[PDB]
DNA sequence: GGATGTATATATCTGACACGTGCCTGGAGACTAGGGAGTAATCCCCTTGGCGGTTAAAACGCGGGGGACAGCGCGTACGTGCGTTTAAGCGGTGCTAGAGCTGTCTACGACCAATTGAGCGGCCTCGGCACCGGGATTCTCCA
DNA sequence: TGGAGAATCCCGGTGCCGAGGCCGCTCAATTGGTCGTAGACAGCTCTAGCACCGCTTAAACGCACGTACGCGCTGTCCCCCGCGTTTTAACCGCCAAGGGGATTACTCCCTAGTCTCCAGGCACGTGTCAGATATATACATCC
């Protein structure tokens, strides 16, 4: 019987299968659900498209065609949500937001 | 030309626009092997280790000046004195 | 005698990426010292991760590791 | 050695059709999508654990991710997720 | 020891010699 | 007054060993300097003799440099290895990865090569020295031949401030048209040639007696020689003007530019109107012949050569007209080739070869500034202009191309002029330059 | 007659309460604004007792750091009032906002 | 409401032993705010916890450990 | 053949067998090495005692015989070490070290 | 039924190091506690080391590694120290 | 009447992507076992609520005092720019340590069954502590 | 310095409840055995990091200078502290209802496990094309 890939089967261009992989070889729990890996691809799939949405519109603002790390600073610091899930994180050759204080500038 | 303190702000506008890194190579990997081999003498390193020891010490200090910056605003000064890093790290909690 | 390699140039570029318009003369020996302890946290610990595994090399994994058991997560490098 | 980049590339051929991702932005993404992968799946694990389980179900998932992503984001992925279980079991 | 580091540089200077002239190879002489 | 070189494996002709004469002194005399000889008389053979001279008398087997334009770099390799056989012939092009590889090749301690030595001769473009200066300028070249040096004529080019910090004994200026534009370019070449004489932009600028004064002043550093005094057995260029009148939609568009900074829309107009826009609501290849005085007129004129059993060089100024008229010759369905600044270094080579091996082919289309300089295309016959260049050395370069040694057909010039347009006051300009030009050398 | 000076009697109050392991919220009053919070989330939710009284004991945490903090930034600008402006300085530094 | 329950004594208590000699009059509507925002966040993960569990009893072990998902970690109750 | 406790065997207070359960129950890997439970136990009797020798001083310095959750706070935010290891923790009932600001003090 | 728990063994080394004194419930909760987060932390050190080395197993070897990790300063040696002895003493008996 | 900026071409090169062959390892399908989680019935505990009472503390009202604030002078530090000096960055040659991979086989830890004593629940109990009244001693404050 | 006087600590006596000890008992930790794969080990290829050399040229350094900020000092006036009195609701000790969590049994379907098979995706080549830098020429503009 000709095989379809789990993806497929959820529309998810994420890869199931090597989601379910790593869930059970990497030690999480005993037993995982034949659910767990769909979901969890799902979510994965909505964070990857978000962050690339948005550093898609930073790339052609700059009108540029090609995405580098820093339209990926300039999009993850710009989103009040994803700001707050990457507050911790440093991303190489992304460089700052700029920011001057009100009060240093000119009278 | 500028009036006084416009160059600062010019100085300010481009390295907010630049992403490089601003210490120089060859002093930091100095930095890194002098510091290394207190812990372990004949340490190699890969060079992608010490870019990314770079990246991310240069990270963190440009993250402590931000923090730094308000402490002398709420002091109604604009000049940042070593007092006003001494505040943020203890606040932090880098004690 | 290598953290005096850290030039005063730098220290004030560095300054300026975090919007700073004027400097002390006195941040500077601050800022080394801030910089060292830092750096020294974080080599501890990513040659403990490399003595681990029996290498003599350092690779750009124990030093992500180690920022990680830290707090400050890096992404970019493996 | 594997990464997540076929599918990173998937998706924005999807969602910015004209567009192209540098070598090092590639390297940005297959880093975040590890990172996510483990906090979601650490904080299901412990969430079994706490409640005596031996089993991830999809469940687990779903109240690790309502615990993880803060406001919005996390109801957007909650329906996403749900989506996708709901066609699956419909084959 | 000494036996297959003298090795190394024969087996080297023999590839480099030879990708060195394929290269004038492909310039010069049509292809 | 000296030997003919024992490596070279050809005759130098009496005009050509005197030429390895006057190089000869200039070198033991230490002075830098110009062979001018109008273009296709043999300055690459005396050239090379050169380096054979040097090789034997004073044992410097290299290592010499040849920079050259790109279309000519595979001709200087054919003839160093045709003409002085024993030299080993290094290219120094193509890819950053191919480039990286062949620098493996170089001698950077001994100062002086010798017989048994990796390379005697780099051959290399004017793009590459410049983009690669930051490693020429470790080696220590014992001899160089700038060829068709008015590359270097712009004393604030990039190229010059570059080429004038080789380190470097004795250089060789090659260029057939020496004299070009105004005094502060024939001052740039003077300053490549030797620095500490010619320091001065405002001194070389300090009328009939000034002309006489730069007559003498010249004779120590250039050598300038023209065909009919030598070439005597290959007659002149037979140069026949034609005149077009603009086709309707030609005068249509030009009206309604006029009635509209807008040089370069009339030249388009004048070449073809379909290089603004083409057509289609259906569009007729009949039409297309048509709607261009040019090609109209052109295509009578090829009609006849076909028919006569000759073979034509068609030199363009606008690349887009080169695409527009493969169509037409498609059409009419004649054999051709085509060749252009755009096309790849190695289909050059090929092209040339082609042409000059396999007489099916009928047109070659040639961009006139990578077509003007360096090909050597003796089995053409006619020369058909299809536009006039702003700058007369650049066509007359081309038209050279037909008219070296070696021909042995009566080379015919053709150039199509439109009445009433841009072209007219184009070549009339070209003109007004060509007899200062040749005053000048006169 | 007596009145002592303004302050003493805030230091009698610091060494007092910095001397006491006590919950300083009253514990009736805290134990229904947890109600109030909760009843947003979900409807009818029975707390056990210890329950609310770790989050008293978290909330109490959280507000003694939070003044330790805030006390920094007055005395750095060379005040010894505490002030909103002083507050807002100290959460924004430890990241909170 | 039940806010103002928490009492302007009581804050001037906590600051206190925070070591605050004067306060001023503005700090006590602030630092209300600031204790229901800190309070909103613990209670949505100890409520969510509940809600998995299917329980509908907000144990004391929701509250722990809803307060270690915020880096802050309670001694002394499970 | 008698009975003799892992913990007896490796000379420990700490319960050698728990440990071994805890780390086989608690997913943190496949198999779990023989010394592992015997080093861990050693390590968590070495840190209660540490801590609880310094809890015992600070009931003396009290004149009371029962160690309290405010001698444990004290105890530990009064070590340099102990504070690097716990400082994200708070301990009910414990109270704050005292400590007022010099310049908050009377002229 | 049965929780459990560790007060029995903390009292014990409270009776090696402290003969006379005692220890309130409360006191014994946070040591209870204490003694899980730190288990915890030691484990899942343990575990992470593992897996960043593409192993199965969880020895004696890596419980060392991360002491040394999450321990600081002199706390570390000596506790690695008592290590070295407990295994050493199990692996002679 | 000249020095320069602007606009539009050609000529080239370099690096980003599209496609390609190849090959291989892990994902898919399909078949069985047995244990975890799902079902309901039970049960006792601990939470929610009302009551009546005491009394700690929160709530309100005043002075007055000392701190936050605004303004000013002034003085020394910081920024600047010009000129010089030194190391960083490039790119090389070249050696070899050690990372990364293969193939063995042995020794060790998962898994089972039988045993038995450690440690949990529960019950009893008496001594450490809280608190209270009192006195003696210590800190503030103002004349 | 000197009394005043409110507060704090220390002493002492009561009494109460929870720390601490001891009794059954069940279930998990120990003993002795099997076995099968993880990984310690030996050996290998070859990547790539450490040394060391010369050259350009940029940033690092040093100095002379000046002016703007920091900050010490004063006058004002608001607002917080300290205290007193009234008011109110928290706390206590208690009785009760009853819901809801913890448990016991029992059954069935889900997931791990093994096998067979093949196509998705990874690595390495290559080629082709749009973007970036030079350079030529006219002409308008600014000087
Ligand atoms: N002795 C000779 N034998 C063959 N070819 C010769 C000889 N002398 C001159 N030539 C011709 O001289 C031509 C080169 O002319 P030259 O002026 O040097 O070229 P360019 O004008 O491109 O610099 C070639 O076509 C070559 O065949």
């Amino acid at each position: 019987a000709k095989a379809k890939t789990r993806s497929s089967r959820a529309g998810l261009q994420f890869p199931v299968g090597r989601v379910h992989r790593l869930l059970r070889k990497g030690n999480y729990a005993e037993r995982v659900g034949a659910g767990a890996p769909v979901y969890l691809a799902a979510v994965l799939e909505y964070l990857t498209a978000e962050i690339l949405e948005l550093a898609g519109n930073a790339a052609r603002d700059n009108k540029k065609t090609r995405i580098i790390p820093r339209h990926l600073q300039l999009a993850i610091r710009n989103d009040e949500e994803l700001n707050k899930l990457l507050g911790k994180v440093t991303i190489a050759q992304g460089g700052v937001l700029p920011n001057i204080q009100a009060v240093l500038l000119p009278k | 030309r500028y009036r006084p303190g416009t160059v600062a702000l010019r100085e300010i506008r481009r390295y907010q626009k630049s992403t490089e890194l601003l210490i120089r190579k060859l002093p930091f990997q100095r930095l890194v092997r002098e510091i290394a081999q207190d812990f372990k003498t004949d340490l190699r390193f890969q060079s992608s280790a010490v870019m990314a020891l770079q990246e991310a010490s240069e990270a963190y200090l440009v993250g402590l000046f931000e923090d730094t910056n308000l402490c002398a605003i709420h002091a109604k000064r604009v000049t940042i004195m070593p007092k006003d890093i001494q505040l943020a790290r203890r606040i932090r909690g880098e004690r | 005698d290598n953290i005096q390699g850290i030039t005063k140039p730098a220290i004030r570029r560095l300054a300026r990426r975090g919007g700073v318009k004027r400097i002390s003369g006195l941040i500077y020996e601050e800022t080394r010292g801030v910089l060292k302890v830092f750096l020294e946290n974080v080599i501890r610990d990513a040659v403990t991760y490399t003595e681990h595994a029996k290498r003599k090399t350092v690779t750009a994994m124990d030093v992500v590791y180690a920022l990680k058991r830290q707090g400050r997560t890096l992404y970019g490098f493996g | 050695k594997e990464s997540y980049s076929v599918y990173v590339y998937k998706v924005l051929k999807q969602v910015h059709p004209d567009t192209g991702i540098s070598s090092k932005a590639m390297g940005i993404m297959n880093s975040f999508v590890n990172d996510i992968f483990e906090r979601i799946a650490g904080e299901a694990s412990r969430l079994a654990h706490y409640n005596k389980r031996s089993t991830i179900t999809s469940r687990e998932i779903q109240t690790a991710v309502r615990l993880l992503l803060p406001g919005e984001l996390a109801k957007h992925a909650v329906s996403e997720g749900t989506k996708a279980v709901t066609k699956y079991t419909s084959s | 020891a000494r036996r297959r580091r003298n090795l190394s540089e024969k087996r080297n200077e023999e590839i480099k010699m030879e990708t060195v002239n394929k290269l004038l190879k492909k310039q010069a002489p049509r292809t | 007054e000296v030997a003919q070189p024992k490596l070279l494996n050809c005759q130098l002709k009496e005009y050509q060993l005197k030429g390895l004469n006057w190089l000869v002194n200039l070198y033991e005399q230490g002075i830098n300097g110009i062979l001018a000889d109008e273009m296709g008389l043999g300055k690459t053979v005396q050239s090379i003799s050169v380096m054979a001279y040097l090789a034997e008398r004073y044992d410097i087997w290299g290592p010499f440099l040849v920079v050259a334009p790109a279309s000519t770099l595979h001709n200087w390799q054919q003839e160093v290895s045709k003409f002085v056989p024993d030299f080993k012939v290094l290219p120094y092009w193509g890819t950053a990865a191919d480039r990286k590889v062949l620098r493996k090749f170089w001698d950077r301690k001994h100062t002086t090569y010798k017989k048994d030595s990796p390379f005697h001769v780099m051959i290399t473009s004017y793009q590459l020295v410049v983009s690669d200066v930051a490693y020429f300028q470790k080696m220590k070249w014992q001899y160089m031949i700038l060829d068709e040096a008015q590359a270097i004529k712009s004393s604030q080019s990039s190229r010059w401030k570059c080429l004038l910090g080789f380190h470097c004994r004795n250089r060789l200026l090659l260029t057939g048209t020496p004299i070009q534009n105004n005094m502060q370019e024939l001052w740039a070449l003077l300053h490549f040639i030797m620095p500490s004489l010619f320091d001065s932009h405002d001194e070389f600028s300090e009328n009939e007696d000034q002309l006489k004064r730069l007559h003498m002043i010249l004779k120590p550093f250039m050598l300038r020689r023209v065909k009919k005094h030598v070439q005597k057995e290959l007659g002149d260029k037979i140069e026949i003007d034609v005149f077009c009148e603009l086709s309707y939609r030609q005068r249509a568009m030009y009206q309604s530019l006029r009635n509209q900074n807008l040089v370069m829309q009339f030249r388009k107009v004048c070449n073809h109107p379909d290089l603004f826009e083409r057509a289609d609501t259906v569009p007729s290849m009949a039409r297309f012949v048509t709607d261009s005085g040019k090609l109209a007129k052109l295509d009578e004129l090829l009609r006849e050569l076909k028919e006569g059993g000759h073979r034509v060089l068609l030199y363009f100024q606008m690349t887009r007209m080169i695409d527009l008229m493969e169509e037409y010759l498609t059409y009419r369905n004649y054999k051709y080739c085509r060749l252009d600044g755009s096309t790849k270094l190695e289909d050059r080579r090929d092209t040339v070869a082609d042409f000059q091996t396999r007489p099916e082919i009928f047109i070659f289309l040639l961009s006139t500034r990578a077509g003007g300089l360096g090909i050597n295309l003796t089995t053409a016959d006619t020369v058909i202009f299809y536009d006039s260049d702003w700058n007369p050395t650049i066509d007359s370069q081309a038209m050279d191309r037909a008219h070296r040694l070696g021909q042995t057909k009566q080379v015919t010039v053709y150039r199509l002029i439109t009445r009433g347009t841009i072209e007219e006051r184009i070549r009339k300009r070209a003109l007004q330059k060509e007899e200062v030009q040749r005053v000048v050398i006169t």
